[PDB]
């Protein structure tokens, strides 16, 4: 039914993993319970060896898989469990579950369980090579992570499989963590990783997970593991790919629900074992203290410890695990004084005086701590509190067995293993700062430590003793005796996991949430024990599969999430929308209460004064409270901070705020509780800081964001801003550091000091070497800028990032990660902010960063650019970018509104032979064409039509074509359109429109000039491209059939701004020159997209204001539903992969019933995207939703394919479109789609032009594309946006259209702002100037600087550079300033031309072409490339040198370097017979030389590269 | 000030100074009609106020323009901060006049300052300060340069802007002693004139190119002979960690303090 409210507190377990979920226990066989004074004694004798199975023997290390035999060297025999498990491991991918108490070492069986896939990825002359598999070992303790990764990395090193730990940061370790093979990790680290979304990238090669010691699920920390288990199970059920599963837990019941939740089979995926097979028999003693008074207990416990020490005084060994670092060494020397004040009783515990080598611990005296004093005694102490080298130095004697009493910590036990005759758990309790009080230390800790009782060789049967409390020592017994159930404690965190999956997209609605609960253990566990978790059997029967109680659960998640604004979820829709709050929660593992706490506290003008309270108020430290004890040093911590603390006084608030202060200040603290809580709160404070940082970097609070990044970096350095910039380098000596610090000398001044000129002040002349070394190893970047106003609203800024540093790997790392901000004048309004990373490989290279920023009516005198290294503290780079020169662009006037005139049909024109070519197509012409008609068809003057992509100015050009045809039979028409494929499709339709129906032939320009001149003049309408119509008629006066063209149309000339526009602009100025000088009138037509500055272009082509059709994007037949999706992970791979579900779900929302055309980022990524689409159809049960026909219908057109997966793709109804698709395959797919048998087509960014298949929805994915010359990605072209966004054109049936574009947040506002209003366009012949002036000088069209100015006087540059000059580098907008700029550029270009020997400028006034200019403008190649040619040409020419000479051409500078082509290219240059002088792997010139060698060898590379080969041919 | 306790009590005062700057009060009195009217951007008054203290006085320098064919209005289009320490009674800012290509486009409009205590007259310090500047720098003009006070009243602001009479500048460059009661100091020495606010245009901020403006806490590095550069950068708040390096350099431990409580669970990232 409808949602049901739930209170989740009283239904989750207090004292997690200390519950003892089952409330009855049973003693062991030899168990004895005895009463003493204040102490009850529970003893248990060790069980019997389970007998040798009937010819069940250990498997030899040879007898097993020889391939897995790598790395276990020296191990000749197998453990009993090892042999029992090897068959299951090496024979089965059965989801494994190893149930064995501490001592079985199931790590070595998980070894073969992984070695299955480790051998699965191997070859003959090659190895396991890691391009196939990496398995993740989830371990609960960082000590276990360390020891396991260390031992295993060198163990399997014989096979050389990379064993690494997932302990690096997200971007800091993603590169080197990609080449990290089967890896250990903390489940918590993996949880943060999978919440951020980086885990998907290393996924789908993620073969296997091992879950070592899954008993942690009994804790409250088990919730993370439960989330991971549900995630893996559920997402593997949708991926249909398996995931190999190893599970591990100690001897415990409920193994069947364990195997259930692990998808492990009890059939053979189970490994269950009793505790009698302990290779060291396990004798137990437990001392429960009924003592009320902790006072008397604090003595009696030490007394019992002294008794137990007397028990092992002789030939024996004890290891005592204490709770505190100080109390450890305090518990020792208590034994010393005890054996001293009992009159040498129990001491003399050697073989005599010096026998049993008392001289070992005698000759070993000198140690850093006071353990030097305990070494003269029989006792010793060891911990990483004492030291790290000393820890190994004491374990040395412990392995020498020359210390009979070892006092240590639980972490030193759980670390590197050393076993003991006796184990002593001293108190079993710890001070939980999360609980802020005392409590028990959970199961697995005691498990590890009290599993060290007994050694693997050095004894037979080990005993151990745990001193605990009366009420709980029973649970302590039920823990080691496998009466201990293990439940789940996610029940409180459930809403957080729901938030997490909603952010990950793994749950859209409560339905997916319940499907995810289906892979949860709480399903199986709450089932098998319903009465326990609050499920009455009556309501259980009422809801047998518990969907309704699972949705009453879900109710609390939805309610709390909407209440905390981590999701925006409705009562009826059943789905939820997550926001920035839920995003930050997921990405930073932020708790949904602290998230609303931040949303409530954080304001724009936050100072550190209030940030202290805001950081101490964080709900993460809720149950940490100031003790009566601390209240003295509380004022002491207040009296030391550079920040004021009057905000709060002695309380939790003060405690946490001052504690953070001290954590930064590197402060001492007396109390152990003080130090513990400080450690914990500060550990949480780092993530808290990064979360507040995300919030502030989103909402835009500038000063708060600066302070927050600095505060994060500060707690990182463990130093405030007050430590010298030499603090970021721990390599400095502190004395010299403080000497250079004490002066008032800016660290931003140090670089002008030479090797010794730095020490010349500090009186440190001999240290100057390392001084300057660090002074330059300090990360430093320099930056320069280019500016241009695009619109009066928002200008664009282009960046240059050069290195002022010298990089080094242990100092820099793999990359320099910097947050840059485009910020208001006063640093208040955050206009933008980007995050960049320039790799060490990518170092020293300026990377083109390009962004726009807005301005307003009260214009500011400058903006600011901020650059800050992410973690580096005291690192900064400023750039005040000045607007003091701005020339505010011309407000382009209002466009012509669409007058609602009578619907004009094809019965408008009187000619029936014309009306025929429309009659059988449409009912009426759209009012755009129908208002432009009376000009284009009924008038001869110059007509201009500016219409957004899909409004049909091509039909109004066809109206002018009709007018020309009616005016003159053999009239000649020029159709100059830049787009080669669109123009090809236009000529293809014209060849049938006119040659067939009207019998007037159509001509299509091709390469060879003579046959092209044959085409024109013979054809009535000649279609061509910009340079296609520049090359021919660059000498037009010589050509007779050129001056005899009646009509001329510039189709889609708005591409003038974009590339290939300058050639068309020059040729159109030449057309205007024809219509001026030819003494005849030539009809001029200009078609463009939505245009703001339309009138200037209209005049520059010679059109009237009455004739220039300037219309808004709102004027089109098909209205739009336009959507933008901002993706927060700017990493190309991670973005492209994690944004998969969004496109199919955008279908399921907007166009689940109509055509979808999905533009993708790569030729290969189209495939991957279509595959992910079909896979998301599989999960979203509606399968074959794209198929609009029968299965045997597909075979008739599926008989023609070469791609193997394209057949199944067609059976799924998706289909691809790319350069790889053979022309027939592309046409066939297009045919099925245009018929409507196909629904959703994976189309390339390269196929965005030449398609005839429009759509209802057009979905753009990954607007960035990767270019190799600069080794970086770029944004998609604006004209590409226009074209592929117009590609949704179904005015035939669809009453509107659907457009979707999912790009970065940077390119989100880009489209949102540059799409709705029109686009501006400038001319760039100002940049490429040699070409047109060269052609004119060789034609004698422009023979003198006067003539060059006259030629420029008819261009669109003349108009626009005079209109908004500074964008064209003109600082003065006047007439004389225009002349100045024009004649100056003329002087410079003609001077550079003559200097390149292009032509001779006589007297500096006249000009006359030379042989250079002649041959250059003859071969239509750039004059600068011809200059490099003239520098290459020598008398001793051979084809070998000349090949590189003529391949270095800028005419081959269009061939790009594509995604990761550096190795294959060197392999191909290897198999080509000509080498290269330092062959460059990012030079398309070396690429072209290798390709010409391929052309000479007839060696068949891929067709991808053969495209470039043939193009260069 | 106690240097520790007066340090915090005023730091936690400062944390909401922006509270005021939607409560400022404007100087309305009889107009000269022959002099100028000096119009100031509201947001730079905002920042010039919230950066200040409510006892320590700070001063800014006004740069700005006259608009073409509208002479007698003085746009205040930029404010310069120079290195300085002030008392609670006045501001002490070195003799070096802020020069710049940025400050080239403008004429020096004079000087403006915070004021803790409400005083409906010109502070003797202020009159002798404008005088003493007139004494060594003819860059300022008497018909062109004015002296603004802006007092922090109860949670509010109250600003006035004065101009000196001849005997005003005369006695000012006459006086040397530094008491608020200098003999021969009289209300004959100033004239209060028309100042206005502006949301109408944007002023911009100037900060030394190498240093701070609040040497208030370093009585050491400030000398009437010391020299400074400038840039268009924002004044950071009175007490920001740049101007307080000693206490941020106050750390006194022996570094092995990490010896105690070495249980080391991280498990994240």
């Amino acid at each position: 039914a409808p949602r049901q409210v739930l209170d989740l507190e009283d239904l989750v377990f207090t004292q997690g993993s200390h519950f003892m979920a089952n409330k009855r226990c049973q003693l062991p066989d030899g168990s004895f319970r005895r009463q003493r004074k204040g102490y009850e004694e529970v003893h248990v004798p060790a069980l019997k060896p389970k007998p040798f199975g009937s010819e069940e023997q250990l498997l030899p290390v040879e007898k097993l898989p020889k391939y897995a035999q790598a790395g276990f060297e020296g191990f000749k025999t197998l453990n009993r469990i090892q042999s029992k498990l090897y068959r299951a491991a090496l024979e089965t991918d059965e989801n494994l579950l190893l149930c064995a108490p501490t001592g079985a070492g199931k790590t070595n069986v998980a070894l073969m369980c992984m070695l299955r896939e480790i051998g699965k990825h191997i070859n003959m002359d090659g190895t396991i090579n890691v391009d196939d598999f990496k398995i993740i070992y989830i371990a609960p303790m960082r000590s276990l992570v360390q020891e396991m990764v260390g031992s295993f990395g060198k163990r399997l090193a014989t096979y050389g499989i990379t064993v690494a730990e997932l302990t690096g940061d997200h971007q800091l370790c993603k590169e080197e963590i990609s080449a990290t093979q089967i890896i250990v990790c903390t489940p918590e680290k993996w949880d943060i990783i999978t919440r951020k979304g980086g885990e998907r990238t290393y996924t789908q090669l993620v073969r296997l997970i091992i879950l070592d010691e899954i008993h942690l699920l009994h804790d409250d920390r088990g919730p993370v593991l439960e989330a991971l288990v549900a995630r893996a199970i559920r997402n593997i059920e949708m991926t249909q790919e398996d995931v190999r599963l190893i599970g591990l837990s100690a001897t415990l019941p409920n193994y069947e629900d364990v195997a259930t939740f692990l998808r492990v089979d009890p059939a053979k995926g189970l490994f269950y074992f009793d505790n009698s097979f302990r290779p060291v028999p396990l004798e137990q003693t437990y001392v429960g203290i009924t003592e009320k008074k902790a006072i008397k207990r604090f003595q009696i416990m030490n007394e019992i410890v002294y008794e137990k020490i007397m028990e092992h005084a002789g030939k024996n060994q004890v290891l005592v695990f204490v709770h505190s670092r100080k109390e450890t060494g305090k518990t020792a020397r208590a034994i010393r004084d005890m054996c001293l004040e009992k009159d040498t009783l129990g001491l003399f515990l050697r073989e005599g005086s010096a026998s049993t080598e008392v001289l070992r611990t005698e000759a070993e005296q000198c140690k850093n701590l006071e353990l030097k004093d305990l070494l003269p005694y029989g006792f010793a102490i060891h911990h990483a509190g004492m030291t790290r080298v000393d820890r190994t130095l004491v374990e040395d004697l412990f392995a020498d067995k020359h210390i009979q009493v070892l006092v240590s910590t639980a972490t030193l036990a759980w670390g590197v293993n050393l076993p003991a005759h006796t184990v002593i758990i001293k108190g079993t309790q710890v001070y939980s700062p999360e609980k802020g009080r005392w409590t028990e230390l959970g199961a697995l800790d005691i498990l590890q430590m009290l599993g060290r009782a007994g050694r693997p060789q050095y004894d037979t049967k080990g005993e151990g003793i745990l001193i605990t409390s009366h009420g709980e020592l029973q649970y302590y017994l039920s823990l080691l005796n496998q009466q201990l159930p293990i439940e789940s404690q996610m029940v409180s965190k459930l809403p957080d996991m729901l938030n997490a999956e909603i952010v990950l997209g793994n749950v859209q609605n409560a339905k997916d949430a319940v499907n995810w609960l289906g892979y949860a253990y709480l399903y199986i566990r709450m089932l098998r024990s319903p009465t326990l978790y609050g499920i009455s059997h009556d309501d259980l029967k009422g809801d047998p599969l518990l969907d309704q109680r699972r949705l009453d659960l879900v109710h609390t998640a939805a309610l709390m999430l909407d209440k905390n604004n981590l999701v925006k979820y409705d009562k009826k829709t059943g789905n939820f929308q997550v926001t920035e709050l839920g995003r930050i929660a997921s990405h930073y593992y932020i708790t949904n209460d602290t998230v609303q706490t931040y949303n409530q506290l954080l304001k724009p003008t936050l100072s550190e004064i209030e940030l202290f309270r805001v950081f101490s108020l964080s709900s993460e430290f809720k149950n940490i409270t100031v003790r009566e004890e601390e209240k003295l040093e509380l004022q002491k911590l207040l009296e030391r901070v550079p920040i004021p603390v009057k905000e709060s006084i002695e309380e939790p608030s003060a405690k946490i705020n001052v504690l953070l202060q001290a954590f930064i200040s590197q402060l001492k603290l007396e109390g152990f509780a003080l130090m513990a809580d400080m450690v914990y709160v500060t550990q949480s404070a780092g993530r808290l800081m990064r979360a507040i940082f995300e919030i502030v970097l989103n909402r835009g609070w500038a000063q708060l964001t600066d302070k927050t990044l600095n505060l994060c970096k500060m707690i990182d350095k463990r130093m405030w801003q007050s430590m010298c910039p030499l603090r970021q380098f721990r390599k400095l000596p502190e004395e010299v550091v403080k000497k250079i610090e004490k002066k008032n000398f800016p660290f931003e001044r140090l670089y002008d000091l030479n090797h010794n000129e730095i020490g010349e002040l500090i009186r440190m002349p001999k240290m100057g070497k390392t001084i300057h070394k660090y002074v330059h190893l300090f990360p430093k970047l320099e930056l320069s800028v280019h500016l241009q106003p695009i619109t009066r609203s928002t200008l664009k800024v282009e960046l240059t990032i050069t290195p002022d540093f010298q990089w080094d790997e242990k100092v820099h790392g793999s990359s320099e990660a910097f947050w840059i901000l485009v910020e208001d004048v006063d640093s208040e309004v955050i206009l933008h902010h980007e995050y960049f990373l320039l790799k060490a490989k990518y170092a020293q290279d300026e990377h083109l960063i390009t962004f726009f920023v807005p301005v307003f009516e009260p214009l500011p005198p400058q903006y600011f650019i901020r650059v800050v290294s992410d973690r580096w503290l005291s690192c900064e780079t400023q750039l005040p970018v000045s607007f003091r020169h701005l020339i505010l662009p011309e407000k382009y006037p209002p466009p012509t509104e669409l007058l609602d005139l009578q619907p004009l049909p094809v019965s408008a024109l009187r000619n029936s032979a014309f009306e025929s070519l429309y009659q059988d197509k449409f009912p009426f012409f759209n009012p755009i064409q129908t208002q432009v008609f009376n000009t284009v068809y009924n008038s001869d003057d110059n007509v201009f039509v500016g219409a957004p992509t899909g409004s049909g100015k091509t039909i109004c050009a066809e109206f002018a074509i009709l007018r020309m045809l009616l005016q003159s039979s053999e009239g000649r028409c020029v159709y100059i359109t830049p787009m080669e494929a669109l123009a090809e499709q236009v000529y293809m339709d014209w060849y049938e429109k006119f040659q067939d129906r009207l019998n007037k032939k159509v001509v299509l320009l091709t390469g060879e000039t003579s046959t092209d001149l044959k085409l024109l003049g013979k054809g009535n309408i000649i279609i061509s491209t910009p340079e296609k119509w520049d090359i021919l008629s660059r000498r037009w006066k010589q050509r007779k059939n050129v001056q005899n063209i009646n009509l001329f149309v510039v189709d889609e000339v708005h591409l003038i701004g974009g590339e290939n526009g300058p050639v068309l602009e020059v040729i159109c100025s030449r057309m205007r020159y024809i219509s001026s000088q030819i003494e005849r009138p030539i009809r001029i037509v200009a078609l463009s997209s939505s245009l703001s500055n339309a009138k200037d272009v209209a005049h520059w082509l010679g059109c009237s204001a009455t004739s220039t059709f300037n219309f808004h994007p709102n004027v089109r037949p098909v209205p739009l539903e336009l959507h933008i999706q901002g993706f927060n992970i700017s990493h190309t791979q991670t973005r492209l992969l994690s944004m998969a579900k969004p496109v199919y779900h955008a279908i399921t929302k907007h166009s689940p019933k109509k055509p979808v055309i999905v533009f993708v980022p790569s030729r290969k990524q189209t495939r991957l995207t279509a595959i992910d689409i079909l896979t998301t159809c599989a999960a979203d049960i509606q399968r074959q939703r794209f198929l609009h026909c029968t299965e045997k219908d597909l075979i008739p057109y599926l008989e023609k394919l070469s791609d193997s997966t394209l057949k199944e793709t067609l059976l799924n109804g998706v289909g691809y479109l790319h350069e790889g698709l053979s022309p027939m395959e592309r046409r066939l797919v297009e045919q099925l789609f245009s018929s409507g048998a196909i629904q959703v087509v994976v189309a390339s960014r390269s196929l965005c032009w030449g398609m005839n298949v429009a759509a209802h929805l057009v979905i753009i994915m990954d607007t960035q594309y990767y270019n190799g010359k600069i080794h970086a990605y770029v944004d998609y072209p604006i004209y590409d946006v226009l074209q592929m966004v117009g590609h949704a054109n179904r005015p035939l049936q669809d009453d509107e259209g659907r457009c979707v574009i999912m790009c970065q947040g940077s390119k989100k506002d880009f489209f949102k702002k540059f799409l709705y209003e029109p686009l501006p366009v400038e001319s760039h012949l100002d940049h490429c100037m040699h070409d047109h002036f060269n052609a004119e000088i060789v034609t004698k069209t422009i023979e003198n600087k006067q003539d060059a100015v006259d030629y420029l006087t008819w261009t669109f540059l003349y108009r626009r550079m005079t209109q908004n000059p500074n964008y064209y580098n003109l600082q003065g907008i006047s007439h004389r300033h225009l002349s100045d700029h024009l004649s100056e550029l003329v002087e410079q270009t003609l001077s550079d031309l003559e200097q390149s020997k292009c032509i001779s400028i006589e007297d500096e006034m006249d000009v006359a072409p030379l042989n250079l200019g002649m041959i250059a403008a003859y071969y239509y190649i750039n004059y600068t490339t011809i200059e490099l040619f003239s520098m290459s040409l020598n008398a001793k020419t051979k084809v070998r040198g000349l090949i590189e000479i003529i391949s270095n051409a800028a005419e081959y500078e269009n061939i790009p370097i594509r995604h990761h082509e550096d190795n294959l290219l060197r392999q191909l240059a290897q198999k080509v017979p000509h080498k290269l002088n330092n062959p460059k792997f990012n030079d398309p010139h070396v690429k072209t030389n290798l390709l010409l060698q391929a052309h000479l060898s007839r060696m068949q590379l891929s067709a991808e590269l053969q495209s470039d080969t043939e193009e260069i041919l | 000030f106690s240097s520790k306790t007066e340090w915090r009590v005023r730091a936690i005062s400062a944390a909401n100074l922006h509270l005021r700057t939607n409560h400022i009060y404007v100087s309305s009195d009889d107009i000269k009609e022959t002099g100028y009217t000096y119009i100031l951007p509201k947001n730079v008054l905002k920042k010039f106020i919230c950066i200040s203290d409510l006892r320590a006085q700070i001063a800014g320098y006004l740069y700005g323009v006259s608009p073409p064919d509208n002479p007698q209005v003085k746009e205040i289009r930029c404010i310069v901060m120079v290195p300085q320490w002030g008392t609670h009674q006045t501001v002490h800012l070195p003799g070096q006049l802020p020069q710049h290509e940025y400050l080239k486009e403008m004429e020096p409009l004079g000087w403006i300052h915070t004021q803790p205590n409400e005083s409906p007259q010109l502070s003797p310090q202020d009159v002798t300060t404008h005088a003493k500047i007139m004494a060594d720098n003819p860059s300022w003009d008497g018909e062109k340069t004015i002296i603004i006070t802006c007092s922090f009243t109860p949670g509010s602001c109250t600003l006035t802007a004065y101009k000196l009479t001849p005997s005003g500048y005369e006695w000012g460059r006459q006086n040397t002693d530094k008491g608020n009661n200098p003999k021969g100091y009289l209300p004959s020495h100033y004239e209060r004139v028309q100042m206005l606010l502006s949301d109408r245009f944007l002023g911009f901020f100037m900060v030394p190119a190498q240093s701070s403006w609040n040497y208030n806490f370093m009585g050491v590095r400030h000398d009437p002979n010391m020299k400074y550069e400038l840039q268009l950068a924002n004044p950071k708040e009175f007490y920001h960690e740049v101007h307080r390096p000693s206490h941020f350099l106050n750390f006194a431990l022996l570094q092995e303090g990490e010896v105690y409580s070495a249980d080391r669970e991280d498990l994240y990232a």
